[PDB]
RNA sequence: AUUGUUACAAUACACAUUUUUUGGGGACGGGAAGAGGAGACGUCGCGACCCUCGCAGAGUCGUUCUUGACUUGGUCGCUUGAUGUUUCUUCUUCCCGUUC
């Protein structure tokens, strides 16, 4: 019943934690909009390389070809 | 023929995009990364619809040495137009 | 007349020998039937274009004369030609196919430049001239020039070494 | 014979357990159960939970997996 | 359309060997062909970078993968370009 | 090595160039055809291999090249 | 609309170039086309700091190419 | 044009034999064959020359030459080869 | 009609004289050749413009730093257009800053 | 847009060879245009089963050798 | 004394799996000797006591002084030949070349 589209959209306005193939870092932040190539855009974004964090980022926009799964 | 494509001009603006343009807009920073351990430095000026990018006050940053010592070496360029392939994270800094 | 830059440049260079490589140059009108009395002057015209193929047979050719890089001149052929001597520190890795047949080489001394072969000369094989008439040439030959295979189309078999 | 595509619709009918395969990671595989239909190969995955596969439990909640990183389904 | 699919097609029940994206050398007969270059042989010969070699009676390739497909000196000029 | 300034691939058809692929094996072979993806005909491949100093040689096919893992080709020499 | 159509644009100009291998090359565009083709004039080269192993004539495609350094540094891209 | 050799050493490889006829070969003339056609060695080889004159010579000269053992015996081809 | 400060944090740290000199320096240099002037304010991307600034806040060894970068351009600039030997003094390129 | 003949391996076992070293098989059960291979076993490799059914995706998967030729 | 019709390509669209937008005197070299690199899998070569014995991508026919159609180096040494995967763990002496 429930689509990835319109999961995706549900998800927005709310915590999310998405991770990238090469050099796996876990970008964790509130999903902002989202676009039909599956691009994303992060706030309060914290770059967690495999548990411990490099920095708070703030605002940023992540691709789509590189991150791996989407969750909260 | 011309709505279809006319029409996917404002999705920039709606979508992950959004943040990239508004940069754009007005000449700010942003932490650009790349494939292979690197971490590009530099002011955006133009955009596109698959990340073809083109900035100014392109300061890299990229390792060439073993695990043992690493070596951070920098090199002042500008005026560039890096492919959306090798883009994988954007974030404009206050 | 004299190999001149002009000569090299004129020569056809346009038919590839198909067997290795590509270029096959013939310097002058014709390199086969030029007349080079002198030594090979005015390599720098070719410029190492190119096994190559210089196929510089039918000459007056005094002494071989080489001036290029480690790629540059496999499969030289300088038949028929009236080599005394060819000592050279230019062409040291390449020229590995030399058809030097119905050459010049008197003496198994005459062939001291290419002897010491272990750093001298990394490929070289010389055959048909008065040289090879003379006693124990060939065993000569192998006891300097080790890197010589192939000694007059017959190779330089392991018994033959060990003779010399 | 079955289609990929009315495998989906298969899937999303039932709601059957699934082992999901990743490109990079050979032993770090994911375990839940398909969702979502679409088009594209992306779909989701409702409790999902990453198990690391001999040549053992990662956090997670409905993973929504990308299309193109996907390796299998079983259903 | 496409000059070497053309080619491709043309080359049916012939000796055509090849090479992956990992380096697997083949070398046996053509079934078929199409648009997106989907191979499909009989009697392929397995010669791997690996080492270990081997005889397979069939096997069907991945034209994504394909580094390479080799062809014979027979259809050089004609019957394909004009 | 000789090579005029030729404006594109229709006007450079027919002719010895060199060919590099994704991994940084290096080719060798005359161009015959054209394509979309840029898959040219090889008319006889002579391919290269450097490990990870010097290269090596072969002489395995005449093969129609792919366009996915092809760097860049380089004019080695004309024809004819 | 794309970015592409400024590439397309220029012409004639000494353009670096990071490729995936990461040896440079600053040559001539020529012919640039849709799918990002360039065709080298003249430019340098460092085979697998970057070593002096240089070719004269080239012809690069476009997925390789990761970026294009400048030569004009000008902003006109609509027309 | 065309010269077809006859009693050489089959022991010797393919082209590295090809090779060695093209080293002798270059003296007379040009040779415009680079690979033998016939595949099957021991003699049977077609020295294909741009001229016939130096055909001829090659002829005339190289008639029971030795190489590689065995003497070479030189004979005017029969049949026109496919490149000239 | 809208309103900008000019010296968007230079008043503080350093006179209004000072300040105005800077601008002078700067606008000139811009005026000359705007592209390299930019390049010159956006060497380090790091040392960014503000949202209610109309230059970079530099540190004052960078902002003295560059605005010898801006005299340089301009005395280069004018060396290339008009063919002069050479500048004699400072003083007498104070001239060439201020009235062109 | 052109379909694989995938038709003459139906019903026969084939040993996969996936990316990243991975000698699957599994006999053949569905097909399509993207080469998503709907198989109907699976057996990874020594030998030890993990499953009875499994939808590949189409970019895994380069080479597939049939069992029953 | 050019106009018309038909066919096929280029130009005008182009981020989702078969493709251009994501799976990263002192240094140096070679060869030989002495003391404390080695084994597998294949892939091409130098010798031969061996095999094999000859003129034609090959064969057939229509029509005319040269073209259209239809069929489908093997073995053994190496008596220190070359070369890619895949596992494990240097010093002394002489000879020959390059450099200061």
């Amino acid at each position: 019943p429930v689509n990835p589209k319109p999961f995706l959209k549900g998800l927005v306005n709310h915590r999310v934690g998405v991770k990238l193939k090469f050099n796996s870092t876990e970008y964790r932040g509130t999903l902002v909009s989202t676009d039909n190539y599956f691009n994303l855009q992060l706030n309060e974004a914290e770059e967690f390389v495999a548990g411990v964090s490099h920095g708070t980022l703030g605002e940023i926009f992540i691709r789509c070809n590189n991150v791996l799964y989407i969750r909260e | 023929r011309a709505e279809l494509e006319e029409l996917e001009e404002f999705e920039f603006k709606h979508g992950p995009m959004s943040l990239i343009n508004d940069a754009m807009v007005t000449r700010t920073p942003v932490i650009i990364s790349l494939r292979n351990n690197h971490k590009i430095i530099a002011r955006v000026k133009a955009f596109d619809r698959h990340c073809n990018m083109v900035l100014e006050n392109v300061k890299e940053l990229w390792t060439e040495k073993k695990g043992k010592n690493v070596i951070n070496r920098e090199r002042f360029i500008s005026k560039l137009f890096l492919r959306g392939d090798s883009v994988i994270v954007v974030l404009k800094t206050p | 007349m004299k190999f001149t830059p002009s000569i090299v440049i004129d020569a056809p260079q346009y038919y590839v020998d198909h067997f290795n490589g590509k270029y096959n140059v013939d310097k002058c009108v014709i390199l086969r039937d030029l007349q080079l009395e002198t030594d090979s002057e005015s390599m720098p015209s070719s410029l190492k274009h190119l096994t190559h193929i210089l196929d510089l047979t039918n000459n007056d050719l005094i002494m071989i004369p080489d001036l290029s890089r480690r790629d540059d001149i496999h499969t030289l052929l300088l038949g028929r030609n009236n080599i005394v001597e060819v000592d050279g520190r230019l062409l040291p890795m390449n020229v590995q196919n030399l058809t030097l047949s119905n050459n010049s080489i008197r003496r198994f001394e005459d062939l001291q430049r290419l002897r010491r072969a272990p750093r001298t000369l990394k490929n070289l094989t010389l055959i048909g001239n008065q040289v090879c008439h003379l006693a124990n040439y060939r065993e000569h030959v192998l006891r300097l020039v080790p890197h010589l295979e192939t000694l007059d189309f017959q190779n330089v078999t392991a018994e033959e070494r060990k003779s010399a | 014979m079955v289609p990929p595509i009315n495998c989906i619709f298969n899937f999303l009918q039932q709601q059957t357990p699934v082992t999901i395969w990743l490109f990079e990671q050979i032993g770090i595989r994911i375990k839940g159960k398909i969702v979502g239909f679409d088009e594209f190969m992306n779909v989701v995955i409702d409790e999902a939970v990453e198990i690391p596969v001999n040549s053992k439990g990662t956090p997670l909640g409905k993973i929504l997996l990308k299309g193109d990183n996907i390796t299998l389904i079983t259903s | 359309n496409g000059i070497p699919v053309k080619l491709l097609n043309e080359a049916q029940g012939h000796i055509v060997s090849l090479e992956l994206t990992t380096g697997a050398t083949y070398r046996g007969k053509l079934v078929e062909s199409e648009d997106s270059m989907n191979v499909q042989l009989r009697d392929v010969i397995a010669t791997e970078p690996q080492g270990a070699v081997t005889h397979m009676d069939q096997i069907f390739v991945r034209g994504s993968q394909i580094k390479f497909i080799v062809v014979p000196d027979l259809l050089k000029n004609a019957p394909l370009f004009k | 090595i000789q090579v005029a300034h030729s404006s594109r691939l229709a006007n450079l058809i027919d002719y010895k160039l060199r060919v590099l692929t994704q991994d940084g094996r290096v080719y060798i072979g005359q161009l015959m055809a054209f394509d979309k993806h840029m898959n040219l005909v090889l008319n006889e491949c002579i391919e290269e291999r450097v490990p990870k100093i010097k290269v090596e040689k072969r002489v395995l096919g005449l093969t129609i090249l792919r366009g996915e893992q092809i760097l860049s080709t380089v004019v080695e020499d004309k024809p004819l | 609309m794309k970015l592409v159509n400024f590439l397309k644009k220029l012409r004639n100009e000494q353009v670096t170039i990071e490729l995936k291998n990461g040896t440079t090359v600053w040559g001539t565009l020529q012919s640039v086309s849709p799918q990002m083709n360039a065709i080298l004039t003249d430019v340098k080269l460092t085979l697998p700091s970057d070593n002096i192993a240089s070719l004269q004539y080239i012809n690069i495609r476009g997925n390789t190419i990761r970026q294009i350094i400048l030569p004009d540094s000008l902003n006109l891209d609509s027309l | 044009n065309t010269l077809y050799v006859s009693q050489l050493n089959e022991k010797i490889n393919m082209q590295r034999l090809r090779v060695n006829l093209f080293l002798l070969f270059a003296t007379f003339g040009e040779v415009l064959k680079v690979s033998m056609n016939f595949k099957k060695q021991r003699g049977q080889a077609f020295i294909t020359m741009r001229t016939i004159d130096q055909a001829s010579l090659a002829q005339i000269s190289l008639n029971g030459e030795r190489f590689f053992g065995k003497p070479l015996k030189v004979e005017f081809s029969k049949s026109e080869t496919k490149t000239l | 009609m809208v309103l900008f400060n000019i010296y968007d944090d230079w008043l503080d740290r350093i006179s209004s004289y000072t300040a105005f000199s800077r601008l002078t320096l700067l606008l000139r240099a811009l005026k000359t050749n705007e592209e390299s002037a930019k390049m010159i304010l956006l060497s380090d991307p790091t040392i960014t413009i503000k949202s209610y600034h109309l230059w970079p806040s530099f540190t004052d060894e960078q902002w003295i730093t560059i605005e010898s970068q801006m005299r340089d351009l301009i005395l280069t600039e004018y060396g290339r257009k008009y063919n002069v030997n050479i500048s004699a003094l400072t003083q007498t390129e104070i001239k060439d800053i201020i009235l062109g | 847009v052109s379909t694989p003949e995938l038709k003459k391996y139906m019903d026969k076992k084939i040993l996969l060879n996936i990316n990243g070293s991975r000698k699957v098989a599994g006999i053949l059960r569905g097909y399509d245009i993207f080469l998503n291979v709907v198989l109907d076993d699976a057996m990874e490799i020594n030998n030890h089963q993990l499953g009875l059914q499994t939808v590949i995706r189409g970019n895994s998967i380069i080479s597939l050798e049939a069992l029953d030729a």
